[PDB]
């Protein structure tokens, strides 16, 4: 980690030593993009992100991780809106709106 | 008002039962701007008729062998009722079916 903060990348885990390895469905990587991992990036895609690219475990680069932790195709991720959960093809309307569930948004 | 009566449970903060179900519902109502509901469509599989075939059908469950120990348990007709309702008319008539058939059992 202190190499990494020099920007020196080492690929010192082997099998021999300390592979961290992922829960569920996710697959390891020496160094991730965090900004897209989540369904909540779908759900709030014009919040900027600028964090580096990091060592830990990511889901396969067409899947992003839902809340229980598995990963899942971007259609099916649930969506987030004042802080609540809706599922894939939620519709709901109220006197001031009329919204709805899809591709995580 | 969970006083044993079915008869007086209409009641509205006036202290008067309406016969409507639509003005007992409206008269607890917080906010001054929510519209009134004039009157509840009972039965809206005519709104969508291709779901009444699958609605009747599927509902009828409730009222099949499989559910006829609980038949002398539990009145099956408010939850029929019910679920016809909601298969004719929800976003997923399958999992409206499911959420029916659960509430019974
Ligand atoms: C996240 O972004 C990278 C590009 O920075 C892309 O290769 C990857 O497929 C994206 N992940 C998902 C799940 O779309
Ligand atoms: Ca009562």
């Amino acid at each position: 980690a202190a190499c990494a903060g020099r920007g020196v990348r080492v690929a010192w885990r082997e099998p021999g030593r300390c592979e961290l390895n992922c829960p569920k469905g996710q697959v390891y990587l020496q160094c991730g993009t965090p900004c897209n991992l989540t369904c909540r990036s779908l759900s709030y895609p014009d919040e900027e992100c600028n964090e580096a690219c990091l060592e830990g475990c990511f889901c396969p680069p067409g899947l992003y991780m839902d809340e229980r932790g598995d990963c899942v195709p971007k259609a099916q991720c649930p969506c987030y809106y004042d802080g609540e959960i809706f599922q894939p093809e939620d519709i709901f309307s109220d006197h001031h709106t009329m919204c709805y569930c899809e591709d995580g948004f | 008002n969970y006083n044993g009566n079915q008869g007086d449970d209409f009641l509205t903060p006036s202290g008067l039962a309406e016969p409507r179900v639509e003005d007992f519902g409206n008269a607890w109502k917080l906010h001054g701007d929510c519209q009134d509901l004039q009157k509840q469509h009972s039965d809206p599989c005519a709104l969508n008729p291709r779901m009444t075939r699958f609605s009747e059908e599927a509902c009828a469950v409730l009222t099949s062998p499989t559910f006829e120990a609980c038949h002398r348990a539990v009145s099956p007709l408010p939850y029929l009722r019910n679920c016809r309702y909601d298969v004719c008319s929800c976003s997923d008539g399958r999992e409206c079916l499911c959420g029916a058939l659960a509430s019974y059992a």
